């Protein structure tokens, strides 16, 4: 059994949203398909479900009158909409399917969930795409140094030091989401003193949506 | 219960 | 709408040792239908237990559950490196599921103080007409610290944002960044910029500054 979800997408509040998640393996109309959200650095909570082979829908009260769920039994898909959307349904969304006891997949149905897509998080934002700047952090036994990427929608960001060579200390941290509606992160390294005057730090630092993709050496 | 449903689907088939 | 209460939130243990994690009901779960997952940053959750005490096969056998009504317990025998992560205890005793709150499991070492920075803004950031200070406390433990920013002494309120690193998986610390943000004319207007952390590693807070 594998559910696949479909991609990321940033929504305009008021907008309406809608996540699909594929299945294969096992049986898709007779076990049960939740979704179950997770905001940023918070718990997960169990929104609704669907049983495709009866059409029978279970939400949760908190979104019994902003959720539909449905199933498409011809492709074995599940779609969530969500309506109304403010910025505190930014969240990754997740499908879930109950699991079957036993080995494989045609057993009796155990109502928990077994089987988890890999998530699409939903961003709820006016904000446009717009690439980050990246200002080096230069350094002052240990001297710490770093760079900081600043004021980039929508999310992620990845960075790496020295191209992926230089991971030992390294602290790329989570973003943080200004008042601009823009993110910021920074990312720093701990290296001997004695290396500044010998050794290149570079980060290097990706962003795929508007295609920044900067190179940025630090140096004392 | 929603979550004994399928259960009971299964027990049929 | 039942609530699951997951207390303590969070479990500080050592690589080898016993954890159970308790998850009380508001009201008597349905058939004890009860269910425990894990979930490790950056992933999705994986099922360890239902029904209260049933363990999937390909689950270890070092998690195993017990309880019923309302009193219900996630035991794992002897934790190993991959079990520190998010433990979610799940209701799905009637149509409305819920879940608790979540515990962590973290690593519990000995007490380290932060190594503090500050770092001025770039040149070429001050060029763009905006100045980020930027204050980094590195490889700590406990996780709980706080900063604050003074500039000329005075208390800064509103214009920072941090944020914190997870438990790093060889020495158990964390670290955490915070960066104070101005317009290039505001930052003009001060002289010394400072940000100050307490940590119970820290008799007494620890400041570092810089004059522009
Ligand atoms: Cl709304
Ligand atoms: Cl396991």
């Amino acid at each position: 059994v594998q559910l696949v979800q479909s991609g990321a997408e940033v929504k305009r509040p008021g907008s309406s949203v809608t996540v699909s998640c594929k299945a294969s393996g096992g049986s898709f109309s007779t076990y049960a398909l939740s979704w179950v959200r997770q905001a940023p650095g918070r718990g997960l909570e169990w929104m609704g479900g669907v049983i495709p082979l009866l059409t029978i829908t279970n939400y949760a009260p908190r979104f019994q009158g902003r959720i539909t769920i449905t199933a498409d039994r011809s492709t074995s898909t599940a779609y969530l909409e969500l309506n109304s959307l403010r910025p505190e349904d930014t969240a990754v969304y997740y499908c879930a399917r109950e699991g079957t006891t036993g080995d494989g997949d045609l057993g009796k149905p155990i109502g928990a969930f077994a089987h988890w897509g890999q998530g699409t998080l939903v961003t709820v934002s006016s904000a446009s795409t717009k690439g980050p700047s990246v200002f080096p952090l230069a350094p002052s036994g240990t001297a710490a140094l770093g760079c900081l990427v600043k004021d980039y929608f929508p999310e992620p960001v990845t960075v790496s030091w020295n191209s992926g060579a230089l991971t030992s200390g390294v602290h790329t941290f989570p973003a943080v989401l200004q008042s601009s509606g823009l993110y910021s992160l920074s990312s720093v390294v701990t290296v001997p003193s004695s290396s500044l005057g010998t050794q290149t730090y570079i980060c290097n630092v990706n962003h795929k949506p508007s295609n920044t993709k900067v190179d940025k050496k630090v140096e004392p | 219960n929603w979550f004994d449903i399928t259960n009971w689907l299964w027990y049929i088939k | 709408e039942i609530v699951l209460t997951q207390s303590p939130g969070t479990q500080s243990l050592s690589p080898g040792e016993r954890a159970t994690l308790s998850c009380r009901a508001s009201q008597s779960v349905g058939n004890n239908k009860l269910a425990w997952y894990q979930q490790r940053p950056g992933q999705a959750p994986r099922l360890l237990i239902y029904g209260a005490s049933s363990r999937p096969s390909g689950v270890a056998d070092r998690f195993s559950g017990s309880g019923s009504g309302t009193d219900f317990t996630l035991t794992i025998s002897r934790l190993e490196p991959e079990d520190f992560a998010v433990y979610y205890c799940q209701q799905y005793g009637q149509s409305l599921s819920t879940f608790g709150q979540g515990t962590k499991v973290e690593v519990k070492r000995t007490v380290a103080a932060p190594s503090v920075f500050i770092f001025p803004p770039s040149d070429e950031q001050l060029k763009s007409g905006t100045a980020s200070v930027v204050c980094l406390l590195n490889n700590f433990y406990p996780r709980e610290a706080k900063v604050q920013w003074k500039v000329d002494n005075a208390l800064q309120s509103g214009n920072s944002q941090e944020s914190v690193t997870e438990q790093d998986s060889k020495d158990s610390t964390y670290s955490l960044s915070s960066t104070l943000t101005l317009s290039k004319a505001d930052y003009e207007k001060h002289k010394v910029y400072a940000c100050e952390v307490t940590h119970q590693g820290l008799s007494s807070p620890v400041t570092k500054s810089f004059n522009r």
